[PDB]
């Protein structure tokens, strides 16, 4: 690595850090003879100096070199740990996969002081020791001859391009707050710290200000610099940098196969489902509730297209959440996917009045590579959502889940069967069998949820046993856009295997909906215990994170 | 945000002697510390930057320590232009500082008894609606001593001023003023008045006093 | 040689504003921490502010965080601190000092000469002087104490000697106390043998430049 | 893929289209057989249906099923070519290397038209055959039924959040010009086909916009969808898509190992130069000269921090060209850079008053990751410019090439021999080695320097043996940065095997400058050329292209 | 059923603007495209501009390129045309038709009835008729040509008819031929059996409405 | 930007006959093309909206079809109302369309003679600083003849304009207005004025004349 020069001009004096290899300048200044003091080691293959430990004074080491030339040797210790192994209190570039290397940040953006609404990543101070345990604790090992820094100076900086996206604290009393100082941040990007001599340890709170994003790839370094002062009227010298690689945890969420926590609520048949389940049921908009995790803590998350001590708020923002899912972990094609895709509703193709999700939202979702999203065709529905067709239960069997699909060719086989038995009065079955515009619209409508069909076998990797047609017919409005004819039985809420679904009004035989009995013949067989919702169209569920850690996938 | 206690309040020695001044921080600073010396009317003057090692020009005299979170400064052979206030600063990672309380050393010497002295409010003042009594504790050693006014055995508070002087530099004698500051009614509503003087050189309490009207 | 000088000091009003300056010479403020440290009146050092110009940061100390902002100019070699909403408690004189942190330590080496920064509504007001007449009841052994009050003015200093200089034995002249007026008053005595009384000049010559003012005060049975 | 639906309710028409495997929805209307008619092959594992040629007719072919039911098929033939192996005239997603796939752009960047001032890719129109060389070229190659296409049309799309990156026109006359009107393009993102029935192939001119940067990772893709049209009162429905992916050229700069090509431009040593080094010496600012590169075309490109028919140029823009270079091609740590590592200088740390290269080419450069940046240390300098200290030249044995480092070093022994032998008089060299205040100003950027050297080693895979060190010595400006004290010896001119040189006017022993003697005992050796220029301090040199292909490489 | 009916026709100045419209009732414009189509007098079909609403693009033809803009409103079921820069070249019957590209085939099924468009800096003005009266220079067989001139006219068109309407055997008027000047002429002639000559009334009534102008010329020896 | 020529510019045939109209493309449209009808005063008709086939509503006498570049429309049978203007129309990939020169199609009769008529300009023209000489072609066919100006043996060129009616519907003959335009001062200048006429059915060329001032 670095290069000290050796010369019979005049002795000569380096410092060499603890682990680095240097190079001595010898063939530019006169076959020679190397004899070094104890605990220094010189190798030939181009002469390579290193030192077994740190020295207690300034020369204590030394090399001389016969033909004569003499240099002085410096030993210390300079280097900085921040969690590279993904555990915890462990004590190159950031890498993906259990094999890989590189530290974590969470964005600080959840309220732990209660006594103002801002949000904790807003300000410069930490408030309260609780707010330390949302941030990646980063030690700083030093050992020199007490001294050593008389003539030298340690600078801690991060880039300046980054410097708007990480903040960084003076741990005053270690694991405790003691309204700790900046030492990095948006105000200034570099600063240096007044390090002793001897043995010490200084500790260093790290938070992240900011989610990737198109501009912000998720990657913060920070790096410490070793300066030679000893001139005071000459410009200082860099003579040795050590660095470690943080990466921003991304938002991830959580889709329908996951266990509930809890519920924010008709709550007559909510209460009744939250005790079967055992949940959590409490008293806001519709918004999507996620999660990020680091080796040290999770945090909640909500996504808006509010905050609490550990229930996290991000926005990075005309189709609202409706149209936003997730599926099941899947493998498609040989990959695997250990948290799911996202799915999400469009146009089959742009034109002049077409709809889409808003670009910011793309790129956002984008932007976090742990759940690749998908394209889903929306655009047909007079609300354009996904949850209007698609939704997802759990399965004890092979593939551990069952992909929903609304199907107007098995309401109309239903329809048919009562007709042929001689039901067709009933309410009338007869009058919608004979209807040829209901028919047509309904057609229509099968072609568009087959071709989501194909992209979602394709995307997710599932077969046509993995998918369960349920009765669900559709009509046209004034505007051409599809709209349910009965109250949507594919929109249901999920809460492990006790499903909340909107009660349909169709015929009645034996004192059984024929819509009812259908959809328990299909969902029962699985254990999931149905019921049915009157009237069921501000409800949120917050389920468990992944037991899977997301710096162990390979995007 | 390491705080820090400062200590004795006041030292005194005469030349020649050996003192040390010590200061507690609640949480060790990594030897992170610094003294300074000040004598009235001037700027503080560093002695000490870093735990023990001395600035460049000061005497040899002066040298610090550390045990734990317990720092000292041992002034040996006490010279005349060594009394003054001094200062213990706490730093640490970035450019914080926090100061102690401060410590005076003043000159050692043999207790005085204080002289006592009454005086009743002047017509002059008395014309202008207010009045003040005014008692003196004279050349007196040490420093610290307890006045009370009683006013016709009524004990006052809250309506008494103190100053006092730096040491003599010719007898090393204190001189303590307490003015006791009435309103023209106040006094008028009072006869006899009293300034009841306690120190360490008085083998009994002393009092001076006087009548209103009387002179 | 390295020399620090304040200014900008003098008298405000509560929840008026205040800006200091300092001028180094001997050094460039670029490579240098500045710190400005407080000192009130009868009391220690409280640390203020520092600014590093090399990097860019500022801290402050929590008593004046929100009101308190420091800055410097390294094309003019000298250092600021812009005071807001000042308060009583604001009194004090304040210090300008440099920290040479490339150096490896932590101490303050040069310090300025230091500019008193006065928060009072108190309006310039000249002494009203009292006359602390000798009698029985000042009277201890051979000697009789005696003096002058010189009470309710403003600002401080107030200069007082005796027989103009003439007398200066036995005068002891006491720092003055603040009082809850916002004006100051002190009191100036001294001892004299009892057999003087009456023939030897006891007048008290107290000056309050601010207003102009030189009292004449003899003091006598 | 596609489902199609199969029942005795009524009988069935299906569209497939030749390479697609479409599934048949048996089961879920009526254990059955399948009999196909002849070019129909249908596998079960679940059952696949493939068609072996287009159909002349609607309804050509037949699948009858017996548990019964009826289906009727038509066979098209829909796809789009776009030059998918990388070797034009050819007739999924992206990748790189050797054994990759994918279309690639040139951005329009020259100007082909010589009555305008304008950029090709500025204005909506083609003007001359000549810019079609410079557009990809991809075929849409269709087989219908004569009546196909009056119940289906075709359309035309890029996503919308790309449709400012390209533009695509019709190729009326193939390949020649007719004023070709706009497909797609910045005004609108989707347009209609009139493909007419029967065996057709229509071509299409497909240009890049702009260059990779932050918000745009290089990839365009084109899709054609396919839309069922037979119900003139009920909206369009998709049965079929099919896309091409393409990714625009980087930017590719060429260091001083490439061959000349020509010189723009005392000139007596020029043109001299240029007669040895058979080059093109002709009649601007400085700026950086590189290239684009497609199968089918290379394209010349300035980059500035001036348009020809075949010369391009783009900006995407304090520090000017003499801080941005190239080195030759390396490889480190095991992993190859056939086009070399770009090098630019910056500060060591950010600070209140230090420079570095603004973020808009710092972004730009890393963009186009074909050539890897590398950050330098050069803000010690009075201009803060690479070009001061490093420079590369040729060579013809193990490595290929040298790096040249200005040495201090070298230049003092140099200095100190001649005193020794008697020559301190000559102008004066006592007068040099005396002075202390020259000495500690050369030892501050002797540490500068040797920095440099360990950045350069690390990131460019270098042994000490493949370094030069050229005698030059620095002073320090009223500013405390570093400025030459003698004319600068290794910011020289490079044209092959033949070198540009400052003449110095140090030291003369013998008729000969010791300072020339040193450089040429240096570079002699290698087989180049030295020739020393008086008053050397708008020149500009044009290199060849690399002939590796920088889609071969992977990133 | 399917109907096209333009509007915004009329008389504008060399250098000038002038908008159309076309109103479309059947169907909904946002699933057709919508063309323009150009007639000269005495000419061919030029094509001249087209839209199609559900994608957005437009295209023109070279001979308008820069000068025109064509534009749909799809609230209001209507297709627009706004030129500029107008020359005496682009005057022409502007027709608009619909385009079923859904359906397959490029060719346009729906067409309205026109709507005239002229570039002139001629003003109106009545017309001047010169009779031409019947001799033996005009005389062939047993019959007789006679006529009138109606010369320098302003704007089209001008009806002409004999002896009101009475005669009608042998007339012939001819479509008039536009002259340099800016204005029309034409002529009207009968031929007739010259044994009725001086017995049978010849008189041509002219009729140029926009001046409101009527001429009721005898034409005799 | 592909360029076409319609042609014949002129056909001719009775009612019951067989009758081809083609265009010939420079560059191969795949294909794209159609055929239009129009009448004096109304817009254009569709009648095929691609290569060959028909437009639904259209008689079957109509159909087309396509040799390479050249494009062909056939009419069967052709009948009173098939007797119109044609055009040829070629399209392509996006909606841009180019417009052939277009065809008449006219009545088939015998030979005839025009009439040939010549009247000097009227005194209340010539007042007024106009001229104008009208020469007449009344009831010829074929329509094509040609008319020229001869004043004192000095052939005129530029000042001449013609007009010519369309078939008549009674004899289906053509008449033509021929009108000199001159100046007073250009009329004055000259003395004998004729207008000569040739033309299919003249056995020898005729001419009218007269001089000015003896009417
Ligand atoms: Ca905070
Ligand atoms: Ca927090
Ligand atoms: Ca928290
Ligand atoms: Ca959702
Ligand atoms: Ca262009
Ligand atoms: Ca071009
Ligand atoms: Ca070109
Ligand atoms: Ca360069």
């Amino acid at each position: 690595g670095t290069l000290i020069r050796v010369t019979p001009e005049q002795p000569t004096h380096a410092v060499c850090v603890l682990g680095t290899l240097t190079q001595l300048d010898i063939c530019s200044s006169a076959s020679f003879s190397i004899n070094a003091s104890p605990g220094v080691v010189v190798d030939i293959a181009e002469v390579t100096l290193t030192m077994k430990a740190a020295s207690g004074s300034t020369g204590d080491q030394k090399v001389q070199i016969s033909y004569k030339a003499l240099l002085y040797l410096t030993g210390v210790e300079i280097s900085l740990c921040a969690d590279i192994t993904r555990t915890g209190k462990v004590k190159r570039t950031w890498t993906w996969g259990p094999c890989g290397q590189g530290a974590i940040l969470l964005v600080n953006c959840d309220r732990d002081n209660l006594e103002s609404s801002a949000m904790d990543c807003e300000d410069d101070e930490v408030l309260d020791s609780e707010d330390l345990q949302d941030m990646s604790l980063m030690t700083l090992s030093t050992k020199t001859p007490k001294d050593f820094f008389t003539n030298h100076t340690l600078v801690l900086h991060v880039a300046r391009s980054e410097m708007d996206k990480v903040r960084v604290f003076q741990a005053t009393r270690g694991k405790l707050s003691s309204k700790c100082s900046v030492v990095l941040g948006p105000k200034w990007p570099s600063h240096y710290l007044m390090v002793p001599g001897g043995k010490h340890n200084m500790d260093f709170y790290v938070e992240a200000l900011a989610f990737p994003d198109t501009d912000f790839p998720g990657l913060i370094t920070l790096t410490i610099s070793l300066l030679d002062t000893s001139n005071l009227e000459l410009p200082e010298a860099v003579v040795f940098q050590d660095s470690v690689v943080f990466r921003v945890a991304p938002w991830i969420m959580t889709p329908n196969t996951q266990p509930p926590q809890e519920v924010y609520a008709f709550l007559k048949s909510v209460t009744t489902l939250a005790m079967k389940a055992k949940c959590k049921l409490t008293i806001q908009d519709e918004m999507e509730i996620g999660y990020i995790q680091a080796p040290h803590k999770t945090l909640p998350v909500v996504f808006d297209s509010v905050m609490g001590p550990d229930f996290g708020y991000v926005t990075r923002g005309l189709d609202s959440f409706g149209n936003l899912e997730v599926s099941p972990p899947v493998t498609v094609r040989g990959k695997e996917y250990p948290l799911g895709r996202i799915l999400f509703g469009d146009s089959c193709y742009p034109s002049n009045d077409s709809r889409q999700m808003h670009q910011a939202l793309q790129d956002f979702l984008s932007a976090q590579q742990v759940q690749a999203p998908v394209k889903l065709y929306s655009d047909w529905l007079s609300v354009g959502h996904v949850d209007e067709f698609l939704s997802f239960v759990p399965a004890p069997d092979r593939k551990g889940f069952r992909l929903l699909l609304a199907s107007p060719r098995s309401c109309y086989k239903l329809f048919q069967e009562q007709q042929n038995e001689g039901h067709g009065e009933a309410l009338k079955i007869k009058n919608i069998l004979s209807n040829k515009t209901l028919r047509e619209h309904n057609s229509f409508v099968e072609r568009c949820i087959d071709w989501n069909r194909e992209l979602l076998k394709r995307e997710l990797g599932l077969a046509e046993s993995d998918i369960i047609d349920i009765p669900q017919l559709f009509k046209l409005k004034e505007f051409s856009k599809a709209e349910a004819f009965f109250p949507n039985m594919v929109n249901m809420l999920v809460l492990g295997k006790h499903l909340g679904i909107p009660k349909p009004f169709g015929p009645v035989i034996n004192g059984r909906c024929c819509l009812e009995e259908k959809v328990c013949s299909l969902l029962e067989p699985l254990g999931l215990q149905c019921t049915f919702i009157n009237d069921f169209f501000g409800t949120n569920v917050r389920r468990k994170p992944f037991s899977f850690k997301w710096w162990n996938m390979v995007p | 945000d390491i705080q820090m206690t400062q200590s004795p309040s006041s030292l005194s020695a005469s030349v020649g002697d050996r003192v040390t001044i010590t200061c507690r921080a609640s949480q060790s600073v990594s030897s992170a510390v610094a003294w300074y010396q000040q004598k009235p009317g001037k700027a503080p003057k560093l002695l000490i930057y870093s735990a023990s090692s001395l600035y460049s020009g000061v005497p040899s005299r002066f040298s610090g320590s550390r045990s734990g979170t317990d720092f000292t400064l041992t002034i040996s052979s006490l010279q005349p232009e060594d009394f003054a206030t001094y200062y213990c600063q706490q730093s640490s990672y970035l450019p914080l500082f926090t100061f102690g309380q401060g410590t005076k050393v003043e000159i050692k010497r043999t207790v005085a008894a204080p002289s006592v002295f009454i005086f009743p409010p002047s017509d002059s003042q008395l014309k202008s609606g207010t009045a003040s009594v005014v008692c003196l504790l004279n050349n007196f050693y040490p420093r610290e001593a307890k006045v009370q006014w009683k006013v016709d055995n009524a004990l006052q508070s809250g309506n008494s001023q103190e100053s006092v002087t730096e040491q003599d530099s010719k007898d090393s004698t204190y001189s303590l003023s307490s003015t006791l500051t009435l309103s023209k009614a106040d006094y008028e509503k009072h006869k006899v008045y009293a300034c009841e003087v306690t120190h360490q050189g008085l083998s009994s309490p002393v009092t001076k006093s006087f009548n209103r009207g009387e002179c | 040689e390295v020399q620090l000088v304040e200014s900008g000091g003098g008298l405000v009003q509560p929840g008026g504003s205040l800006r200091l300056s300092c001028a180094a010479s001997g050094f460039n403020v670029s490579y240098y921490s500045i710190h400005w440290v407080r000192q009130a009146p009868g009391k220690g050092l409280e640390w203020v502010a520092s600014i590093s110009p090399y990097y860019g940061s500022t801290y402050y100390a929590d008593s004046v965080k929100g009101r308190f902002t420091i800055s410097a100019d390294t094309s003019k070699n000298t250092a600021y601190l812009q005071m807001n909403s000042l308060r009583a408690e604001d009194t004090a004189v304040y210090y300008c000092a440099r920290h040479p942190y490339r150096k490896g330590y932590s101490g303050l080496d040069y310090w300025g000469q230091g500019t008193l920064v006065t928060v009072s509504s108190a309006s310039t007001k000249g002494p009203s002087v009292f006359p602390l007449a000798p009698s029985s009841k000042s009277t201890s052994g051979g000697t009789a104490a005696l003096g002058c009050l010189v009470k309710d003015y403003f600002p401080e200093p107030v200069t007082v000697s005796w027989n103009s200089g003439a007398l200066t034995s036995g005068v002891h002249t006491f720092p003055a106390v603040l009082q809850s007026s916002g004006l100051y008053s002190l009191s100036s005595v001294v001892t004299v043998p009892s057999s003087s009384l009456g023939t030897q000049t006891y007048i008290c010559n107290v000056n309050h430049k601010p207003s102009n003012t030189k009292v004449d005060k003899k003091v006598e049975p």
